[PDB]
RNA sequence: AAACUCCAGUUGACACAAAAUAGACUACGAAAGUGGCUUUAACAUAUCUGAACACACAAUAGCUAAGACCCAAACUGGGAUUAGAUACCCCACUAUGCUUAGCCCUAAACCUCAACAGUUAAAUCAACAAAACUGCUCGCCAGAACACUACGAGCCACAGCUUAAAACUCAAAG
């Protein structure tokens, strides 16, 4: 099963033919890996 | 195994940002990598103040590259990036999902010790 | 006991109601120990599982006119 | 503390008697001393609480068994 | 504990290092 | 013979074991905003687990994140982030009294 | 709104205003608290020297320069050059633990000076330099 | 030593990995794994070579095979930190408990102590 | 040196009430460990010396810890005698 | 007091040195020992005990050779104290502490409490300390001092380490 699920990933990874295309992509999005938390343990996301 | 380079690029333009982007990523293809994704954190100011490659930095582009690689390919590509001017600082870790989290019960309550003196009357 | 997973429960579901305990009264009976005579007299019946057999014991003192408000 | 009015009267009504104050050092092992030496000792101590104030066997036990006189005891 | 049994071991082994670095 | 006689059973009344804030969650060295609400908004010490009320397991991977992301340029060692001052507090330490 | 003992922060615009001048716009006293001496001196936003004073230099010598009395003296006398030169505002930074650390703070106050900030920077290494070896007196 | 594009010990079984794409098959080989992996391939091989029942790994047979690939690891380890003394113990104590076995089965069955000195290169030497 | 200034260990005066926010500075700074810290390194302190005090420390805060965890148990029993006379 | 006064303070640039808080945690390693970040390699044995005929390690100090040098610092010098001060206090600076390549192989190297297995009952138990015991094995000790010494032997050790006595003396030592 991780075989299979891996081969299915292996499509989206970046190569020299698109290299190209995918950095001008991340230059337009944005990834935010930061959350707060509370006394009751509930994620706080911030709103952005 | 799997990585991610935590990257600190210049405060630059686009056509600038992209070419070194490319540029990095292209030498880790050519050290045996196979990159799997570039994720953007934005620009943001430093921390404090970086000094590299006889340049004061205030502000900088967060990168990261998730991408896998063999062992001995991490040193070699340590090299370049000091090399590289665009590049304030950049450093390389084991990608955090490849590290399992075993399941948590609770905390578990510690009773006070006990027979640490005889029971002699002192 | 066995009627003490019984108990364990409905004080989680419900708790101690507003009837208070008189211990003085040695033939006193609580709210929680009237649901455990139904939840037990309806174990006689032949139901073999907790979650319904818990539910209709609820149900049969609700219609007796006990007042069960859970912790919900 | 709490039984000691509750004791005495019981005692005075039995026609025994009793002890629910501080225990003085020689009641029983030196009791001629301090009382005569022609007194008599108990035949028989009940103890309706075998500890102290501070959660220690009374004395009284002890000092019972020296004499060689029988205890009851809750 | 004291070091009595010390203090004896101590004089020995000074007065012996010193009376090398004179002979 | 009897049946009111006790059995072998297992506590039923007991309650489950707590749990810290962060039993379950996964801690990471980009997540300053998590990081910032375990060190001083003034002198930027990081706290004790008497102060954060973390489980001992936890509160080694916030230390080992935050001397990580201090060194890499993400967080800054001698104060607390300005921006995640407004966050909710979860230390019990009150300075001003 | 409330008060807060945060100091505004330079990149967010603040409402706090002294005699119509921005909280990064104030002069700086610098107080160094030793423990046999005392220095000041005060400065502007754009680290221009406006007044400079110290125990030393009002007369005390020796044992006498690590008092309170030597250090509001020169509080005073750094707040009578300072306000000669249009300054009424300043912003406190000791470092040190010496003990003309609260007393000159008081002597800037006698001079006509209001504090409107206090800072800490004194230096503790992470680790550093090892210190002399410590005595046996 | 096994080649780089060999396949882990436990990808290699599972059925339809004989075909799927280069780049699967590369990130499930030798070269993107570290040292320990490649220790446990040649571990296998000398079972089957030598052992008659590979599957069975408490005898006495397999533990002294196990080992000798930890002997092995220690001297590839050695050759590059000489002044690694910690690991320059775990390799001596390593050589004197694989003596240890040889000893015993020498003494309980001859006719396999002849297969496993030929098999791992190894030459049992009577103490002085 | 590399930080931003005036971000660090500072703190802002309330109408003019500079006893007030020192006494928060100073109480800000000896929570933190930082008056301790600067204390001890003014002369240097050897690892043995600094395991004895950490071992001392530590063996004070158990039974300092103890004791006022008696004294709040016991306080209740600071009443007044309700069997006067026994 | 001397010293310094091409000194001090603010700001900026700026390490082959040392590694706040976390740590009120008690983990790793055979011990020594190990508490800044990342990566690579990696932490013996499917019964135990077991080498003072061997092998491999072993804080600090120190020797040899070549480098680095902020700070600290034996030695030395100066100032002061003192009856004197070859010390305690102050200043300055050197070997040295660091790196690389070798040697040296010691410690209150002490948690002064050996390894494996097991027990909590009986006489629990001189005292103190960190409660009292069983089985098995190895190592070690037999009054004090002479003696961490002499001779002999071994060692990259040459004012050294290891092993280690005797004569005379005492009726105590502990
Ligand atoms: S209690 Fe489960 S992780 Fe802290
Ligand atoms: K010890
Ligand atoms: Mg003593
Ligand atoms: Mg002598
Ligand atoms: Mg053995
Ligand atoms: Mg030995
Ligand atoms: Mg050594
Ligand atoms: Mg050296
Ligand atoms: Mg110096
Ligand atoms: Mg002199
Ligand atoms: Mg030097
Ligand atoms: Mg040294
Ligand atoms: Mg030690
Ligand atoms: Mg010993
Ligand atoms: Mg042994
Ligand atoms: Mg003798
Ligand atoms: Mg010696
Ligand atoms: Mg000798
Ligand atoms: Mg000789």
């Amino acid at each position: 099963r991780e075989v299979l699920q891996l081969q299915e990933e292996v499509k989206n990874f970046i190569t020299r033919e698109n290299l190209e295309a995918r950095v001008e992509a991340a230059l337009d999005s944005r990834k935010n890996y930061n959350w707060a938390i509370t006394r009751e343990g509930l994620v706080v996301r911030p709103q952005r | 195994p799997r990585y991610e380079l935590a990257l600190i690029l210049k405060a630059m333009q686009r056509p600038e940002t992209a070419a070194t982007l490319k540029r990095t990523i292209e030498a880790l293809m050519d050290r045996g990598a196979i990159v799997r994704d570039l994720e953007n954190l934005g620009e943001r100011a430093l921390p404090y103040r970086i000094s590299a490659h006889s340049q004061q930095h205030n502000r900088g582009g967060y990168f990261l590259v998730d991408f896998y690689a063999p062992t001995a390919a991490v040193e070699s590509m340590v090299e370049h990036l000091s090399r590289d001017i665009d590049v304030i600082r950049g450093n390389i870790v084991k990608h955090p999902l490849t590290q399992e989290l075993k399941e948590c019960e609770g905390i578990v309550p510690v009773p006070l010790a006990e027979k640490l003196y005889s029971t002699k009357k002192r | 006991y066995h009627e003490d997973r019984i108990r364990a429960k409905f004080y989680s579901v419900y708790g101690s109601g507003q009837r208070a305990f008189d211990l003085f009264n040695p033939n006193f009976k609580s709210t929680c120990q009237r649901f455990v005579e139904k939840y037990t007299e309806l174990q006689k019946l032949g139901e073999t599982d907790e979650e319904k057999l818990f539910v209709e014991t609820g149900k049969a003192l609700l219609a007796e006119g006990v007042i069960l408000r859970r912790v919900g | 503390r709490q039984f000691s009015y509750l004791i005495e009267n019981m005692a005075r009504d039995c026609g025994e008697y009793a002890h629910t104050r501080y225990f003085r050092g020689g009641m029983l092992t030196n009791a001629r001393l301090l009382f005569g030496p022609t007194v008599r000792l108990p035949d028989l101590i009940i103890f309706l609480h075998t500890l102290n104030n501070i959660f220690e066997p009374h004395v009284a036990v002890r000092d019972a068994a020296k004499m060689n006189i029988p205890t009851v005891g809750i | 504990k004291n070091v009595l049994k010390i203090r004896r071991r101590k004089m020995n082994h000074h007065k012996y290092r010193k009376l090398v670095k004179k002979t | 013979s009897n049946e009111d006689l006790p059995i072998s059973m297992e506590n039923p009344y007991k309650e489950p074991l707590k749990k810290c804030i962060l039993c379950g969650k996964h801690v990471d060295y980009k997540n300053v905003q998590l990081l910032s609400q375990f060190v001083s908004p003034f002198t930027g010490c990081i706290y004790g687990r008497h102060i954060t009320g973390l489980c001992g397991k936890k509160q080694k991977e916030i230390t080992k994140a935050i001397k990580r992301a201090q060194i890499m340029g993400f967080m800054p060692v001698t104060y607390k982030d300005p921006a995640y001052l407004k966050d909710p507090k979860v230390c019990n330490i009150r300075y001003r009294e | 709104t409330k008060f807060s003992i945060y100091p505004p922060i330079p990149g967010e615009e603040s409402s706090l205003r002294w005699a119509g001048k921005k909280f990064e716009e104030i002069p700086i006293a610098h107080i160094k608290a030793s423990h046999n001496n005392t220095q000041i001196q005060v400065v502007s936003a754009s680290n221009e020297p406006l007044a400079f004073a110290s125990c030393g230099t009002e007369g005390f010598r020796n044992a006498k320069k690590g008092t309170g009395i030597a250090a509001q003296t020169a509080g005073i006398a750094a707040a009578a050059r300072a306000k000669q030169k249009g300054v009424i505002h300043i912003r406190v930074v000791v470092k040190g633990l010496g003990p003309g650390r609260l007393s000159a703070m008081h002597g800037l106050i006698m001079g006509g000076l209001e504090v409107i900030s206090i800072t800490d920077n004194t230096p503790i290494p992470h680790x550093g330099c090892r210190p002399r070896k410590a005595r046996k007196l | 030593d096994p080649p780089p594009s060999t396949l882990l010990k436990d990808y290699q079984n599972v059925p339809g990995i004989e075909k799927v794409d280069d780049v699967v098959k590369r990130l499930l080989s030798l070269e993107m794994a570290n040292k320990k992996e490649m220790l446990k391939i040649k571990q296998e091989q000398f079972m089957k070579k030598i052992v008659a029942n590979p599957e069975d790994t408490r005898s006495l047979e397999a533990r002294i095979i196990a080992l000798s690939v930890k002997i092995r690891s220690y001297e590839e380890h050695l050759e590059k930190h000489r002044k690694d003394k910690a690991h320059k113990r775990y390799l001596l104590m390593s050589i004197d408990q694989r003596k240890k076995m040889l000893k015993n089965l020498r003494n309980t069955n001859y006719d396999v102590f002849e297969k496993i000195c030929w098999g791992l290169g190894i030459e049992y030497t009577f103490p002085p | 040196a590399k930080h931003l200034k005036f971000i660090a260990r500072t703190v802002m005066v309330q109408e003019g009430n500079v006893e007030s926010a020192y006494r928060t500075l100073n109480r800000i700074l000896t929570m933190d460990g930082l008056i301790e810290d600067i204390k001890h390194r003014r002369y240097y302190e050897k690892p043995c010396r600094r395991r004895q005090r950490e071992s001392y420390e530590r063996c004070r805060r158990i039974y300092n810890m103890e004791m006022a965890r008696k004294i709040n148990f016991l306080m209740r029993k600071n009443r007044a005698d309700p069997w006067q006379g026994c």
